[PDB]
């Protein structure tokens, strides 16, 4: 199907800069008008800018809240939307999707505003008919983490906990749950990815 | 600018019943085209929105007939018939009759199901973190209905509230349960001060407390 | 608004 794919998300100091993009394939991108909607706790879904065709001199739109920091643009030869956001502040932290009036959203990229440091996970095993096992995902940031299990063969029976902030760290704990009849006599592994810092770790559970 | 208003929750629905999820706007959104400019969109744990409904009551492509919705220009209301376990998630309406878009502040559907205690599974601070200076001890209160429980902390009998923190998943999108995870965090010295350590689960599916231990030593 | 719109959805 059509399908939005967003990029360029981190993190950046209040008072600096991102430039987000998103590609969008399986249309002609040209010929549609194309926003981005940001979404966060205290705002909840909130669209911020908007671009319509070279036929209407690429006029573009812009929530108040964003008006003289965000500029939209589009490049339709590349099928790309961009958004350059300036002067940031810790408000503007929150994940940022393209959405196709009315019908196509993207998958969304995460923007961190802070001057807190970004800082790897540690990852630690949690070991103890069915048996629960765990990973502990120890003081990183920003978020987000990407928490699987046997490099995502092990779905089912996982609970990835939502992380708690603490000291400008965050922490969550992921368990799974299996057969003892699968375990340990077939390894169950926790694969923890941290965008921000570029880092990937296993961690294979032993008694 | 409209003003999309939506309640954060609705009563849960049992499973394989009726769920209404309503909206309404501060301006009408008819049109003078005799079309109402109302859309509904799911967002799903993990997802990003998806577009449900289109024109107050036109389902968006391959959307299942267990959803419809109608309203006025002002009142709307999404209807899930049938509600199955995988309807979880946040519902939003939007209207698209002038810019701002805007949204609704999204209603979570929680299914109703059967009272089921929670697994409770406990676990000492792994040796590689024992290296660094810090001490987590982590339990699971696994896949239990209803949302609300009680954890406690007891080291060596003495009940521990400091450096406890709890995290609540959001409704198993399968079993329709939830799971909560309780970290107590020590220092590596106050961890060492003691040897029984204790998560206790109270929940409303029984009376007694659902314990479990280990020692530090073993 | 909705003029721009519709014209634009119906092209």
């Amino acid at each position: 199907e059509v399908k939005v794919e967003e990029s360029g998300g981190g993190l950046v100091q209040p008072g600096g800069s991102m430039k987000i993009s998103c590609v969008v394939s399986g249309l002609t991108f040209s010929n549609y008008w194309m926003s981005w909607v940001r979404q966060s706790p205290e705002k909840g879904l909130e669209w911020v800018a908007e671009i319509r065709l070279k036929s209407d001199n690429y006029a573009t739109y812009y929530a108040e809240s964003v008006k003289g920091k965000f500029t939209i643009s589009r490049d339709d030869s590349k099928s790309r939307l961009y958004l350059q956001m300036n002067n940031l502040r810790t408000e503007d932290t929150g994940i940022y999707y393209c959405f196709l009036p009315m019908d196509y959203w993207g998958q969304g990229t995460s923007v961190t505003v802070s001057s807190a440091k970004t800082t790897p996970p540690s990852v630690y095993p949690l070991a103890p008919s069915m048996v629960t096992l765990g990973c502990l995902v120890k003081g990183y940031f920003p978020e987000p983490v990407t928490v699987t299990w046997n490099s995502g063969s092990l779905s089912s029976g996982v609970h990835t906990f939502p992380a708690v902030l603490q000291s400008d760290l965050y922490t969550l704990s992921s368990s799974v749950t299996v057969p003892s009849s699968t375990w340990p006599s077939e390894t169950v592994t926790c694969n923890v990815a941290h965008p921000a810092s570029s880092t990937k770790v296993d961690k294979k559970i032993v008694p | 600018d409209i003003v999309m208003t939506q309640a954060a929750f609705s009563n849960p629905v049992t499973l394989g019943t009726s769920a209404s999820i309503s909206c309404r706007s501060s301006k009408s959104l008819l049109h003078s085209d005799g079309i109402t400019y109302l859309y509904w969109y799911l967002q799903k744990p993990g997802q990003s929105p998806h577009l449900l409904i289109y024109h107050l009551s036109n389902l968006a492509s391959g959307v299942p007939d267990r959803f419809s919705s109608s309203g006025s220009g002002t009142d709307f209301t999404l209807r899930i018939s049938r509600v199955e376990a995988e309807d979880v998630g946040i519902y939003y309406c939007a209207h698209n009759v002038e810019l701002p878009r805007t949204f609704g502040g999204g209603t979570k559907l929680e299914i109703k199901r059967a009272d089921a205690a929670p697994t409770v599974s406990i676990f000492p601070p792994s040796s590689e973190q024992l290296t660094s200076g810090g001490a987590s001890v982590v339990c699971f209160l696994n896949n239990f209905y209803p949302k609300d429980i009680n954890v406690k902390w007891k080291i060596d009998g003495s009940e521990r509230q400091n450096g406890v923190l709890n995290s609540w998943t959001d409704q198993d999108s399968k079993d329709s349960t939830y799971s909560m995870s309780s970290t107590l965090t020590l220092t590596k010295d106050e961890y060492e001060r003691h040897n029984s350590y204790t998560c206790e689960a109270t929940h409303k599916t029984s009376t007694s407390p659902i314990v479990k231990s280990f020692n530090r030593n073993e | 608004y909705l003029e721009d719109w519709i014209k634009y959805n119906n092209q």
